[PDB]
């Protein structure tokens, strides 16, 4: 019944913080209430303080909280092995102490930010141990996969590449949300060019209330975690689809929000609001998770998609007759007091499998090849519990997932 | 975490007063003080350079390594100067000789004992050493011969801690002392090989950068050591707090580091406004990077603009959008594709803290990893040569227990040193 | 000068131990050709692969005998034996230093020198010198003199690097020689508490310096031969104590990615070469690259096991790309 969440690295615990505020805040739990239901892993301790010090502050148990007041790392190697080991058990023991107190679970939402130390690294062994001591369970990690030009870390892809090909083997369904084409939106869709990180935070920590919260949550078309997973991977790789929300008008600027379904679901497709820089740019897409909140009447559903199943320039894969998950949901979105975030009374926050992201892999791997192709910042790994085969040994390893992403596609 | 700052020499040691004048304010500790901090935030991550004794006495966890006395006590006779515990100074009356291998052989080998002994007693603090701060100045025997040595034996000690060296590498136009290349060339040998971050500062480039970039007319030194000071508490110090996406040391190391050599950087400020006028405000962000990114404003000698860089490390601290920040950092390399070499995607390591230089609203501090600084070792090496040829003051070196083959080594090596650092401009 | 990166590599599979075949695993190597192994489908050429039955005299024969003579034409040369541990390096490298059918490539180079100096003995002069140390935690140790620990590394008056303090014993005869060798590999133990773990984890490097000056025509000529038996290169798995069920922490070997780099340098025919990398690689500096000759004679298991640590060897060995 359950999802445990396990909010790994920096990032994956700045949008913890967030994905975890929107949720009290739609189910009248304020400051001090019941109890989460998640843990926090780190090797930098001055950022989980953040949530030692910061709002959110007694709705955590210090031992949901896992530090390592040691070193970061931008470095996969070193949060992996080295370092990031001395606290894997620990960290296993939470969600295996907070795994057993639950009644029936069904998985663990897991939090990482692909290229960083504690990210990339760390979560690749922890994902790791779960794939074992559960894999009875879905394994959903939600990503924050590599800005496509806009990256921070100078390794980036040597974490990325590393966190896919280790991760790949063990999860379930791998959520992505693109921090740049966040940013887009930010511009695009809400007009505002200071969208502090405190900002993408607020829109994942929506487009995930829609997945796990709500969801969860009874409605006039439930979708369970596994439902995902079934009917949004067609192929044991980790498969990673892509979260996109419908209603992100500004709260401020324009108001037009009464947009009837018809409306909302047709923004969904047009690239320009999709929270991932893998515009469909042939990518057909596999499968797609269209969960609903709000008012809205099953047949407007079941006619919005009619007419898009017919739009053909949306070109969905061939093996695929219908991929079309229908998950409605009751109670509308539920917009921070004051953010920037409109405050509509239905939304649609579709994920799916495209092809699309042959690119965005592709793109993500060549970088990674420039480097290695002179080592760069390898003394740094290696240094740190790692060798010529861990990097050549996953370079192979994507090779097959650019295969992958393509065979599965583009070919009937 | 935790790091113990090392005043090699005189220079090394005025500056560490302007590093400490500096970082205190951006601490709240005066003199012997505690914390006065006008917030609160700038005492949870102090213990980076304190420790804790009194309950109002956080002092300086730094060492002051010197073979001249005066100096020293004129540091501990100052201002500032009576926050350092007794036991920080390690002096050596002897003849503070501007020998290389007077400081590094003969006299310093001595004093060096007395040294790590208590390098040891700050690492054996507590909680876990990050790395240590090293300041001086490679033209003299305190700062290139005596803080090189101390360095390869901290580097024997904790291979695990990192360690970033400021060096005051010899200014080109006109040199302070005489053998400097001498001095120099030697030192930068020990660097190359043994501390993992060196930010190399020019008396010179910053005169400039403070003559022209702050309309002031009289730049006493005080002032160059203020302003490197300025940049040294924006790197460390300045991680060691808050942010949307923060770093530490290693990060910065991590990032900025392809080539094992050790690398060395040019660190440069952002708000760098002359007082009452200038104060523009035209601090947005597009006028950060503005700055930081211009030849001149690179404390180096070297012009980035003269070669490629490998990595680059906006360390911002002020308020910003991660998204105004993010971007901007684009354009600019794209802007300037040509130099910013290619077979790495993002050289750009893009960092930001929250809280700002105390009365600022936003600054950045720049760490460049450009092959230009190629073209200064040049120098260096050219110097030593021309006048290695003939073993100029080579007998003030010798005659203290030196080797003909000692002064080979290094040219050759750091000439090497050189050489690498083309195979990436091309 | 010469050619610039006269690197050859030659990958010599061993064959499946006992404990390899009580396990159970397989052998996954493939052959084609004299110098292409297959594994996973993937092949990978290099100057030659020795099937798991070559003999110590072929590996001789194409490793080292050519250098051996370049050695004593007055060049510099080094042949390295590098792989995952237990994949036949000290094997490949001294064998059974005494059996004339067991001996590794050490014994035989020694015997090749004096039997050539035996068939000169007119106008010439020679005069060999060794050196027998070993380089762990980036530290040098003399293996000759348990005392010189930590040593350092420096350039004389002609560039040329050595190892300050380092023991350098005139030799006359392969027994004596033979003798030196034993005598390192007897004070090895010293102050080590396993010996197991310490010869995996640690780099032996025995150098011969071959000298000669004839008497009429007074040219002089030097050699040295680095020969190096290199740690293991599989730093996964471990064990210890360090975190319990949560551990991947440890890098290559520092002295293996600075062979890494200096190889690859070497490869892409930089003028530059990173030998301040690590200090085997400094004190190697007169030797690998540029007018020298260099073998590396990575060594694998056949074992489904082993598979992974295979595919990195291979991985280094092709870092000296040929043509
Ligand atoms: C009224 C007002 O706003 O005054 C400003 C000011 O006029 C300007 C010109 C300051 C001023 O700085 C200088 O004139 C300067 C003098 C010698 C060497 C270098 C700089 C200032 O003195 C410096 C001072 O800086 C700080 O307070 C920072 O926290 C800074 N502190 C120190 O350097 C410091 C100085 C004395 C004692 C202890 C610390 C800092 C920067 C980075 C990391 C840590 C601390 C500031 C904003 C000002 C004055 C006071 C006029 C500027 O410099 C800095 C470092 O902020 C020079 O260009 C900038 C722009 C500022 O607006
Ligand atoms: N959406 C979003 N992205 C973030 C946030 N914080 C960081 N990121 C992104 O995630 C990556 C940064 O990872 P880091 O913060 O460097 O590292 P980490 O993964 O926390 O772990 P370490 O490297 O060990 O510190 C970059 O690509 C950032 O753009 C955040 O709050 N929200
Ligand atoms: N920025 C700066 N440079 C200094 C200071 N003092 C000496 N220098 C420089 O250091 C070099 C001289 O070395 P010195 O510090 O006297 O050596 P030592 O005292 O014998 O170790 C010259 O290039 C000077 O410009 C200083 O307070 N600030
Ligand atoms: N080519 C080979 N033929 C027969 N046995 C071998 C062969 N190579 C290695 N072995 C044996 O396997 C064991 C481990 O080999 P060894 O060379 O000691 O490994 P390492 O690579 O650790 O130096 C030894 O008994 C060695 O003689
Ligand atoms: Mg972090
Ligand atoms: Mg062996
Ligand atoms: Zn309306």
């Amino acid at each position: 019944r359950e999802c445990i969440s396990i909010h790994v690295g920096q990032a994956g615990v700045q949008i913890g913080n967030a994905c975890w505020e929107l949720y009290c805040l739609e189910h009248g739990i304020q400051p001090d209430g019941h109890v989460p239901r998640a843990v926090f892993v780190d090797l930098e301790p001055t950022v989980i303080d953040e949530v030692r010090t910061g709002t959110y502050r007694q709705l955590f148990h210090p031992e949901q909280l896992i530090t390592g007041k040691e070193d970061a790392a931008n470095n996969y190697a070193r949060g992996h092995y080295t370092i990031g080991k001395e606290i894997i058990d620990l960290v296993l023991d939470r969600i295996r102490k907070l795994a057993d107190q639950c009644t029936g679970l069904q998985g663990f939402s897991v939090f990482h930010s692909f290229g960083g130390g504690t990210g990339s690294g760390f979560t690749s062994l922890l994902m790791e141990r779960l794939s074992v001591d559960y894999g009875k369970k879905s394994k959903l990690e939600f990503s924050i996969y590599p800005a496509p030009q806009v990256s921070t870390a100078v390794v980036e892809p040597y974490n990325s590449i590393l966190t896919t090909h280790t991760t790949l083997e063990h999860s379930d369904c791998a959520f992505m949300v693109d921090n740049e084409a966040i940013y887009d939106i930010c511009r695009r869709n809400l007009d505002i060019e200071r969208p502090t990180y405190t900002n993408l935070n607020r829109l994942i920590g929506q487009i995930v209330s829609s997945i796990t919260a709500s969801l969860r949550f009874d409605g006039a078309l439930n979708v369970d975690l596994t439902e995902f997973q079934t009917n949004l991977v067609p192929y044991p790789r980790a498969h990673f689809p892509l979260a996109t929300y419908a209603p992100v008008i500004s709260a401020e600027k324009a108001y037009h929000e009464q947009l009837s379904v018809a409306e909302i679901t047709n923004a969904c497709f047009e690239p320009a609001n999709q929270m991932v820089k893998c515009d469909p740019r042939h990518g057909k897409y596999m499968a797609c998770c269209l969960l609903y909140r709000g008012d809205v009447v099953p047949k407007d559903v079941n006619a919005a998609i009619a007419t898009i199943k017919t739009k053909r320039t949306i070109q969905f894969v061939d093996w695929c007759p219908t991929g079309f998950k229908v998950g409605i949901n009751y109670e509308p979105p539920t917009v921070v007091p004051g953010g920037d975030l409109a405050k509509v009374q239905r939304a649609v926050c579709m994920l799916s499998n495209t092809t699309a992201i042959a690119e965005a892999w592709a793109r993500l791997d060549h970088k990674f090849d420039l480097m290695y192709a002179k080592r760069a910042f390898v003394h740094w790994y290696v240094g740190e519990g790692m060798e010529e085969g861990e990097f050549s040994e996953a370079r192979e390893d994507m090779a097959a997932l650019e295969k992958d992403y393509e065979e599965v596609g583009v070919d009937s | 975490r935790e790091i113990v700052h090392i005043q090699a020499g005189q220079c090394g040691n005025q500056i560490g007063a302007k590093f400490w004048e500096v970082i205190s304010d951006e601490h709240g500790i005066d003199p012997t003080g505690s914390y006065h901090g006008d917030s609160d935030l700038q005492l949870e991550r102090i213990n980076v350079y304190y420790n804790e004794a009194a309950g109002n006495k956080y002092v300086p966890r730094a060492i002051l390594v010197d073979l001249e006395p005066g100096t020293m006590d004129s540091v501990r006779s100052g201002p500032f100067g009576q926050i350092f515990r007794p036991d920080n100074f390690v002096f050596g009356q002897s003849g503070a000789g501007n020998n290389w291998a007077k400081g590094h052989y003969t006299e310093g080998a001595e004093l060096v004992d007395s040294v790590l002994d208590v390098v040891r007693k700050e690492s054996e603090s507590c909680d876990c050493l990050q790395g240590f701060q090293l300041t001086h100045s490679l033209g003299g025997g305190t700062g290139s011969g005596m803080g090189t040595l101390l360095i390869s034996k901290i580097r024997e000690e904790y291979p695990d801690r990192i360690m970033n060296t400021f060096s005051v590498v010899p200014s080109p136009k006109v040199s302070d002392t005489v053998v400097e290349p001498y001095n120099a060339t030697l030192s930068v040998h020990q660097l190359v090989e043994n501390t993992d971050e060196t930010y190399c500062i020019d008396n010179e480039a910053l005169y400039d950068i403070c003559f022209r970039t702050l309309k002031l007319t009289t730049p006493t030194y005080g002032d160059l050591n203020h302003l490197v000071s300025a940049t040294m508490s924006g790197v460390t110090t300045c991680l060691r707090f808050p942010g949307q996406l923060n770093a530490d040391l290693r990060k910065l190391a991590v990032n900025m580091v392809p080539f094992p050599r050790l690398h060395f950087f040019m660190p440069g400020f952002a708000p760098l406004t002359s007082r009452g006028s200038q104060q523009y405000r035209a601090l947005t962000v597009p006028e950060l990077t503005q700055q930081m990114f211009d030849a001149k404003n690179m404390m180096a000698a070297c012009d980035p603009r003269h070669g490629r860089y490998l990595t680059v490390a906006a360390v911002f601290r002020g308020r910003m959008s991660m998204k105004e920040v993010d971007e901007q950092m684009l354009n600019v390399q794209n802007k300037n594709s040509s130099y910013f070499v290619e077979w790495i995607p993002n050289n750009v390591k893009t960092a930001v803290c929250d809280i700002p230089p105390r009365g600022l609203k936003m600054s950045a501090t720049f760490i460049g990893n450009s092959t230009a600084i190629q073209e200064l070792f040049k120098r260096i090496s050219e110097q030593f040569t021309a006048m290695f040829r003939r073993k100029a003051f080579l007998h003030w070196y010798t005659g203290e227990g030196m080797d003909e083959m000692e002064f080979t080594e290094a040219e050759s090596n750091m000439n090497d040193l050189v050489s690498e650092y083309q195979q990436y401009q091309d | 000068d010469l050619a610039e990166c006269n690197i050859k590599v030659m990958c010599r599979f061993r064959p499946l131990n006992e404990s390899e075949v009580n396990r159970g695993d397989k052998y996954i190597a493939k052959f084609q050709g004299e110098d292409t192994v297959v594994i996973a489908s993937k092949p990978y050429a290099f100057d030659r692969v020795f099937q798991s039955s070559t003999s110590q005299e072929q590996v001789y024969n194409d490793c080292a005998k050519k250098i051996v003579k370049d050695v004593l034409e007055g060049y510099n040369g080094t042949i390295f034996a590098y792989g995952q541990t237990s994949s036949g390096k000290t094997h490949t490298m001294e064998g059974k230093l005494h059996d004339p059918e067991g001996m590794g490539i050490i014994p035989r180079i020694v015997q090749d020198i004096f039997n050539y100096i035996y068939s000169m003995d007119e106008n010439l002069e020679f005069h060999i010198k060794v050196s027998y140390f070993e380089i762990y935690l980036d530290k040098i140790r003399d293996l000759l003199d348990v005392s010189k620990t930590n040593l350092s590394v420096h350039e004389d008056k002609n560039r040329v690097p050595y190892v300050k303090g380092c023991t350098e014993r005139f030799v006359c005869s392969p027994d004596e020689v033979m003798d030196t060798i034993d005598e390192g590999k007897s004070n090895r133990h010293v102050a080590v508490t396993n010996m197991n773990e310490h010869s995996s984890r640690s780099h032996s490097i025995f150098l011969i310096n071959v000298k000669q000056e004839n008497t009429q025509t007074e040219q002089k000529l030097s050699g040295k031969l680095y020969l190096v038996d290199l740690a293991g290169s599989e730093k996964v798995s471990k064990t210890g104590a360090e975190g319990a069920v949560l551990d991947e922490a440890k890098n290559i070997n520092k002295s293996l990615s600075a062979l890494g780099n200096v190889i690859s340098a070497l490869a892409e025919g930089s003028t530059y070469v990173p030998y301040r990398d690590s200090k085997m690689t400094r004190i190697l500096q007169d030797s690998l690259g540029g007018n020298c000759r260099t073998t590396i004679v990575i060594c694998c298991s056949p074992s489904s096991y082993n598979e992974s640590e295979t595919k990195s060897t291979l991985l280094f060995g092709q870092r000296a790309k040929t043509i």
